[PDB]
C-alpha cells in the first residue's frame, strides 16, 4: 500500500564519515537555500498546478511496466508510476506528463525496490520448503501406519521424528501450518494433541 | 551547594565556540569509534555520540570558564564515554 519503501541505510564507511562528521561538526564554526520561500513555492504549486498524461507518456508507462513484468511488478507500481510522473510534473510546474518525466519514476521506484514482492511473507526458498513439509507429514505417517500398530501418534513422539532426523531444524509453528492445510485438503484428522491418518 | 548553584548559573552563560583543532582531532576519535563498532550489545558509534561528544566537551569547557579551549579538554569527553561501554561489558 505504499508508493514507495526506502531502505535508509549505510555502513560504517570511512570515505562517507570522515564527510559526515566533518560536515555535522561544521555547524559550530561562526557567530542555495529558499529557507522560507520552498513552503511557499510548494503552496503555490499546490493551489495552481494540475499537470495530465499525454499520449508520448502512455507508451512509455506500458512499456516500463511490461519490462518490469518480465523482469515482479504487482498493476500497484503501475498506479504507483502515474501519480509519480503527474508529481514529476507538478514540479517543474509544467502541468503536462511526458517521457521525460516518466523516466525519473520508474528510475525512482527502481532505486527504491531494486536497491516475489513477499506477500503473506512468502519466499520463492520457503514456499517450496512449506511443500516438502506437507510431503514429509504425507511420509511420515504412511511409514508409522505400516510399522507401528497405530494410525495416530502424540505430538510429542510427531516433533520427535520430524525435527529429529528428517531435515533441517523445523520448529512446531511450521508443521501446526502445513498439518492445517492438510485438514482443508482433508488427509488427517487433528483430535484435541492427537493426530491420525485418513 | 548554594556556592555550587552560584558557580554554575555563571558557567553557562559563557557558551563556548569551537577552536580549529577541536574540529581536526574530534574525527580522528570519531572514526576509529566507528572502525571498532564494525568489529555484543547495541553500543555502536552512532552520530548522536558524536554530538554527544560535542555537547560533553561544551559541558567541560564551561566548568573550566573560558571563551574557547583545548583538546585536553576533548579527551576526557572520550574517557566518560569509553568508561561506559566498559561499564556495559562490565
Amino acid at each position: 500500500r505504499f508508493d514507495l519503501v526506502y531502505l535508509v541505510l549505510d555502513k560504517v564507511d570511512e570515505k562517507n564519515d570522515r564527510e559526515l562528521a566533518k560536515h555535522l561538526t561544521n555547524l559550530y564554526l561562526e557567530d542555495v537555500l529558499p529557507v522560507e520561500f520552498l513552503t511557499m513555492y510548494i503552496s503555490y504549486a499546490k493551489e495552481h498546478i494540475h499537470p495530465i498524461i499525454t499520449e508520448a507518456a502512455k507508451t512509455e508507462l506500458v512499456r516500463a511496466y511490461v519490462g518490469m513484468r518480465k523482469m515482479t511488478a504487482t498493476t500497484r507500481q503501475l498506479e504507483s508510476m502515474i501519480r509519480l510522473a503527474e508529481a514529476h510534473a507538478k514540479m517543474k510546474l509544467k502541468n503536462v506528463v511526458e517521457l521525460e518525466d516518466v523516466q525519473e519514476a520508474v528510475r525512482l521506484i527502481r532505486s527504491a525496490i531494486k536497491d516475489k514482492i513477499d506477500m503473506n511473507l512468502v519466499q520463492t526458498g520457503k514456499s517450496v520448503i512449506q511443500r516438502k513439509l506437507q510431503e514429509d507429514l504425507s511420509r511420515e505417517i504412511m511409514n508409522v501406519l505400516k510399522d507401528q500398530a497405530s494410525d495416530s501418534m502424540s505430538f510429542n513422539e510427531l516433533i520427535k521424528q520430524i525435527n529429529e532426523h528428517s531435515q533441517d531444524r523445523v520448529e512446531s509453528s511450521d508443521i501446526q501450518e502445513a498439518l492445517s492445510r492438510l485438514q482443508q485438503e482433508d488427509k488427517v484428522i487433528v483430535l484435541g494433541g492427537v493426530r491420525r491418518s485418513v | 551547594p548554594s556556592k555550587m548553584r552560584e558557580y554554575i548559573a555563571y558557567a553557562k552563560t559563557k557558551r563556548p565556540v569551537m577552536s580549529e583543532a577541536v574540529n581536526d582531532y574530534v574525527v580522528q576519535a570519531y572514526i576509529r569509534l566507528r572502525q571498532d563498532s564494525k568489529r555484543f550489545s547495541f553500543g555502536q558509534a552512532t552520530p548522536r555520540t558524536l554530538l554527544g561528544i560535542i555537547r560533553l566537551s561544551q559541558a567541560l569547557a564551561k566548568l573550566r570558564l573560558a571563551d574557547m579551549v583545548d583538546i585536553d579538554d576533548v579527551e576526557e569527553a572520550l574517557r566518560l564515554v569509553r568508561v561506559s561501554k566498559e561499564s556495559l561489558y562490565q
